[PDB]
DNA sequence: CCCTGGAGAATCCCGGTGCCGAGGCCGCTCAATTGGTCGTAGACAGCTCTAGCACCGCTTAAACGCACGTACGCGC
DNA sequence: CGCGTACGTGCGTTTAAGCGGTGCTAGAGCTGTCTACGACCAATTGAGCGGCCTCGGCACCGGGATTCTCCAGGG
């Protein structure tokens, strides 16, 4: 039928990366499907925010990186910030 | 022969303790959804709602009514007390600026 | 439908408050619990309505009453 | 052309690069999206998402079970100061609360 | 450079309900600041809204809709019943 | 001879009454803004603040610290009190959801 | 730039709770009131930190402050 | 009136069923991927000039401190 | 209802907040410049998801038990 997007999936896969034992209910997986969405949409909302003050009409890694430091707290933040560097960097090399 | 005679308070933390760490849901599911039905019918006359669309009406409203409870109860201990009044919604209420 | 705001039962409301923790339940709070979760439905609902009127759809959908509870600061995951 | 590899693996991320590319573009952010923005948007959530799945299979592990269902995502959340102060807001199905007592309440 | 500002059209609508009485500049900042941030919740809104239905449009309902998510009680049919005399008299 | 020695509450009442109605700032200008130097040290060493951007972190500040101590004193009628405690700001707080 | 959270006398302090109402002040409450103030600079003046880091600029002007302030649903008007 | 032994009942650990939702597989098809091509936003370089930073008089209302007692937090 | 202390009230004294002034430069707009960059267009292609097969983790049902809790007896 109808092709819905969804993390169902990829959430999947991060799980057994980090525990290959464990499994996950559909119930849990619309909790993370809907988690994803939402982070999703904040981050998103906040870098077009971003952009839209400086007159800036793209959306770039900085404006990424400043929206993950507005919303993530303390260590939280860096840790997504040193995961973001180090995926950016890699994906340019 | 004597009765058990649980004294009041030792019963209620036990409901506490075997009803936060399970995950089923406290208002049952008609009297919730027949509720539903008639506030919306205050808003528009022959409105639906879906079965997973009281799904989330009912487990919004009773987590809000539980985070509720819990600043209802932290102000009777902040009051030095253990039973939780009708002023203690009120105050929490107004705090929260709902 | 009528008299359906007492369908939130006494005990209904004496087991939502031990999920929060409250020791001691006064006569005087299932009445008041009643009419807070009444004010609140009154809210959600009715922005599902205006969710509903704007799709021009007849019955409210989960991801409407989604959308309800996230414009007011309480998003709901699951649905 | 040339092999069509995905750049979730050129990243080295799980999480689609082109999904978030094509939602930031049908979202309604911004004229342009950038290259290195769902890369970057990528990490983040493939981040975030692994913290909470190994903190929910901790917390799987703590009451036994091989499963995660939404009281061990619930769990993880308010668990975690981090989590509890990114998702202060937010509301989880299923989930219930922290089983905490208060001092004075105990006999 | 020129800046926009929503000064001078509150200036117009102030003498039309008050002719007696006048308004500082730090006031207007404040008025200035107020239109500005209930432009965006409503245009956020009515983004929202046309993204949700899969809208690749906003229209008069689209704003009327925000305005009855976000303005409550009868605030909000005071402004549907203006928004909808303002359409009528446009046309 | 006796000054008129003023009951207490009778001068906070006329000092309630006058800081509700005018809308001069309570902090100084000056303490407040090395503050935020002080603060933003910590992040940003060679960092610069307007005059207008000190200003705008005061009323806030000054308007959240009003609408908590709002909260505070409610709290202490709630809790058969007159005088505003710390654990009524840590309730207050709380409720709020800022911790 | 040191023992700067002493700047918020006491006076300054009871003047603020004269503002929100309050009859009685506590000699405890400076310390929290400071800490809680502290607690809630330490948030926006960051936020801001990062908005004049991300805008290329070297100041921080109170236009970065108002977004700073109105991502946490603290919108100020007036600038 | 407080300390300690025994037993009633809600709760916790454990063996057996199984079943229905979760895990795995097949297409395959539509959205992710490859290459090219421009309009164009953006990084970079030089000017500047208007507002912030640092120090100085001063004076004066704001603030620290001490003496006293009565409204009030707290104990019972 | 009783205790007491600790915070309201009041000025002495001090001390820095603020007004006004002067000088400097830190740097944000402003204007060119030139340059890679992403939307869009052909062309394509490969694993996500609907669906189907399989299977096993914990709900259910009891069985048993440690195990924590209250009532009664003794000092």
């Amino acid at each position: 039928k109808t092709r819905k997007e969804s993390y169902a999936i990829y959430v999947y896969k991060v799980l057994k990366q980090v525990h290959p034992d464990t499994g996950i209910s559909s119930k849990a997986m619309s909790i993370m499907n809907s988690f994803v969405n939402d982070v999703f949409e904040r981050i998103a909302g906040e870098a077009s925010r971003l952009a839209h003050y400086n007159k800036r009409s793209t959306i770039t890694s900085r404006e990424i990186q400043t929206a993950v430091r507005l919303l993530l707290p303390g260590e939280l933040a860096k840790h997504a910030v040193s995961e973001g560097t180090k995926a950016v960097t890699k994906y340019t090399s | 022969k004597k009765p058990h005679r649980y004294r009041p308070g030792t019963v209620a933390l036990r409901e506490i303790r075997r009803y936060q760490k399970s995950t089923e849901l406290l208002i049952r599911k008609l009297p919730f959804q027949r509720l539903v039905r008639e506030i919306a019918q205050d808003f528009k006359t022959d409105l639906r709602f879906q079965s997973s669309a009281v799904m989330a009406l009912q487990e919004a409203s009773e987590a809000y009514l539980v985070a509720l409870f819990e600043d209802t109860n932290l102000a009777a201990i902040h009051a030095k007390r253990v039973t939780i009044m009708p002023k203690d919604i009120q105050l929490a209420r107004r705090i929260r600026g709902e | 439908l009528r008299d359906n705001i007492q369908g939130i039962t006494k005990p209904a409301i004496r087991r939502l408050a031990r999920r929060g923790g409250v020791k001691r339940i006064s006569g005087l709070i299932y009445e008041e619990t009643r009419g807070v979760l009444k004010v609140f439905l009154e809210n959600v609902i009715r922005d599902a309505v205006t969710y509903t009127e704007h799709a021009k759809r007849k019955t409210v959908t989960a991801m409407d009453v989604v959308y309800a509870l996230k414009r007011q600061g309480r998003t709901l995951y699951g649905f | 052309r040339a092999k069509a590899k995905t750049r979730s693996s050129r990243a080295g991320l799980q999480f689609p690069v082109g999904r978030v590319h094509r939602l930031l573009r049908k979202g309604n952010y911004a004229e342009r999206v950038g290259a290195g923005a769902p890369v970057y948007l990528a990490a983040v959530l493939e981040y975030l998402t692994a913290e909470i799945l190994e903190l929910a299979g901790n917390a799987a592990r703590d009451n036994k079970k091989t499963r995660i269902i939404p009281r061990h995502l619930q769990l993880a959340v308010r668990n975690d100061e981090e989590l509890n102060k990114l998702l202060g807001r937010v509301t989880i199905a299923q989930g219930g609360v922290l089983p905490n007592i208060q001092s004075v309440l105990l006999p």
